[PDB]
C-alpha cells in the first residue's frame, strides 16, 4: 500500500539522521536531499533546544534503549498534546532523537551501536503513527517538507 | 522544559521557515 512507501520512507529518514549524528557513513552516493535538507535543520534545531535547556539537560539521564523509549514515547505524548502538527514540530522528533543518542552514547561505558538501530523505529513508529496523517495531507517530504526548508 | 522547548522552538522554526 501507499502506507508501506511512507512507513519505509519515514524509517529510512530516522536511521539516515541516526547516522549522521554518529558521525557513521552510510553507503551509495551519501544521502537523499531530503535526508540533507532535514539533518541540516534538525541539527539546527536540536543545538537551539540544547542551550534552552542546559541547566536542565544535565539532570536528564538516559541509561538504555528502553529508558530512552520511555522518555521518547513521554515527551512526544507531551508535546503533541495539544493538537498542534506543523513541520516544525516533525523536525523536533528527530531533534530529539539526536539528544537521546548523545545522553545514551555519553553514560555508556560500553556503547552498543547495533541496538541504538531501536531508537530508530520507535521514532519512525511515533511519527508515522501521529503525524503520518498530516504529512500525506501536507505536501508529502518531497513537495511538502523539501520545498519549505530546503 | 523539554515539551515546551519542543513546543516554542518547533513552532518558531515553522514560522520561520
Amino acid at each position: 500500500s501507499m502506507t508501506d512507501c511512507e512507513f519505509g520512507y519515514i524509517y529510512r529518514l530516522a536511521q539516515d539522521y541516526l547516522q549522521c549524528v554518529l558521525q557513521i557513513p552510510q553507503p551509495g552516493s551519501g544521502p537523499s536531499k531530503t535526508s540533507r535538507v532535514l539533518q541540516n535543520v534538525a541539527f539546527s534545531v536540536q543545538k537551539e533546544v540544547e542551550k534552552n535547556l542546559k541547566s536542565c539537560l544535565d539532570n536528564v539521564n538516559v541509561v538504555s534503549v528502553d529508558t530512552a523509549r520511555t522518555l521518547f514515547n513521554q515527551v512526544m505524548e507531551k508535546e503533541f498534546e495539544d493538537g498542534i502538527i506543523n513541520w516544525g514540530r516533525i523536525v523536533t522528533i528527530f531533534a530529539f532523537e539526536g539528544i537521546l543518542i548523545k545522553k545514551l552514547l555519553r553514560q555508556q561505558i560500553a556503547p552498543d551501536v547495533d541496538t541504538y538501530k531501536e531508537i530508530s523505529y520507535f521514532v519512525a513508529e511515533f511519527i508515522m503513527n501521529n503525524t503520518g496523517e498530516w504529512i500525506r495531507q501536507n505536501g508529502g517530504w518531497e513537495n511538502g517538507f523539501v520545498k519549505k526548508f530546503e | 522544559x523539554i515539551a515546551e522547548a519542543l513546543r516554542r522552538i518547533g513552532d518558531a522554526f515553522n514560522a520561520a521557515y
